[PDB]
């Protein structure tokens, strides 16, 4: 995925969770969330980008 | 939302008020760059640029 | 009621403290009042405690801070030299910069500074030590933040438009083997003290 | 060839540059060391086209430029010397300032009694001026950031345990304090027709 599109796609999922209570509903920004989870998982070498 | 609202609200304040307003408001998203808001729409209507 | 200094001269000084160094493939006009008046600059230097280095066959000129009296704790200590020691990191790129102008030099001769680099090649050899945080564009922004740092040494030139620097010959002076040798010892005294 | 310039005077010297000032009150050896040596300091700022001007009774050296106006362009660009413009608010503090300094050599004489006010009195007609950024503690911040960047310009002390501050003497010598006065103008008149 492009990046731009894989983060816009992110936050849409996790607005599905937002929907969803149990694990840190983003109230300020999703798309923001989001961004912070994609270099996180980066950071754990999860996702790889060229 | 409609293109005089914005205008308006550009002529009232700078950008700075246009995110503000953003912020306070719902059903929309600013974009101060184009490659994201591309990939806000191709979300929305389930396409890809192509 | 008091005499000019001439005029040019004071031109070609105050900018070359200006930009800290004077190339000839650029300026030859101030680099050329220089060269004639030397030791002007140098008696124009003495109260501010600085010097001119000169390098011709590169047609390079550059101030640097006069080793007379300065604090012997570093000539960085100066009061009037404004930007930060380089640090360590930042000697490893020069290390690596340094290794590609001397190569380009030998297959151009030690002419005038086409020594162009392409930034692409930096990733791989860089990317040894800093390592990889699995995101190109990551290094990328790490590259480039370097780059930016080390040009406000003035050692290198911004990207181009075909991402394209090229080295200011000014390293080859901050890494004259005397430069290496001495730093290559601390650096195997730093390996000593963590070890 | 040369002997060195007195270390005395250099060291005098680079501070004066560093700060672009020197205050006989606070540092009394440094501005000394210039007072008995001007000739030989106008004559090192001879080429690079610097001078000082003098305030004894404010205690004051301040560095500036040599040349004359418009000889040969329509505005003075000197290299070594970046013509900042200071933003909206820095010239509305700067203004307030200006008065005040003004106000306190009537209340106490020129010079002799440094200017010096709270900052409490400050914060209300800042605000005023200029918009509340969201909280009285910001009102705070930004004062604060102001009066620090006013403090690197060489303009203020920084706010004791009271917040008292020490209003610099340059702030006297300033350049065009007819606009800032003009700007001073706009904002109380923008100030009483928008109530």
């Amino acid at each position: 995925i492009p990046l731009e599109e894989a983060i816009q796609s992110l936050s849409s999922i996790l607005i599905e969770h937002v929907s969803q209570e149990q694990y840190d509903i983003n109230q300020d920004n999703p798309f923001l969330q989001a961004s912070r989870e994609l270099r996180e998982w980066i950071k754990r070498r999860l996702i790889v980008e060229r | 939302q409609t293109l005089e609202h914005w205008l308006n609200v550009y002529h009232e304040g700078g950008t700075r008020l246009l995110r503000q307003m953003e912020k306070e408001a719902i059903g929309l998203w600013t974009y101060p760059n184009k490659k994201q808001y591309l990939a806000r729409l191709r979300d929305f209507f389930e396409v890809g640029e192509n | 009621s008091e005499t000019r200094t001439l005029q040019k001269i004071r031109e070609a000084t105050q900018e070359l403290l200006k930009y800290g160094l004077l190339e000839e493939a650029s300026k030859p006009n101030l680099y050329r009042i220089v060269l004639s008046h030397p030791e002007e600059v140098t008696r124009i230097l003495e109260p501010l405690d600085l010097d001119i280095g000169i390098d011709e066959i590169r047609g390079l000129l550059y101030v640097k801070v006069r080793l007379d009296e300065t604090p012997a704790q570093d000539e960085w200590a100066h009061p009037l030299v404004r930007r930060q020691r380089l640090n360590l990191e930042q000697s490893l790129l020069v290390a690596i910069l340094r290794q590609h102008f001397v190569a380009w030099e030998q297959e151009s001769g030690t002419g005038a500074s086409q020594a162009q680099i392409a930034i692409d090649d930096l990733l791989p050899q860089l990317q040894i030590y800093l390592g990889d945080p699995g995101s190109e564009s990551k290094e990328r922004t790490r590259l480039l933040t370097l780059l930016d740092q080390l040009k406000g040494h003035g050692l290198v030139t911004s990207p181009d438009a075909h991402e394209r620097i090229v080295i200011r010959p000014i390293i080859a002076h901050l890494a004259d083997p005397i430069n290496l040798q001495a730093l290559l010892a601390w650096l195997r005294e730093q390996i000593a003290q963590q070890t």
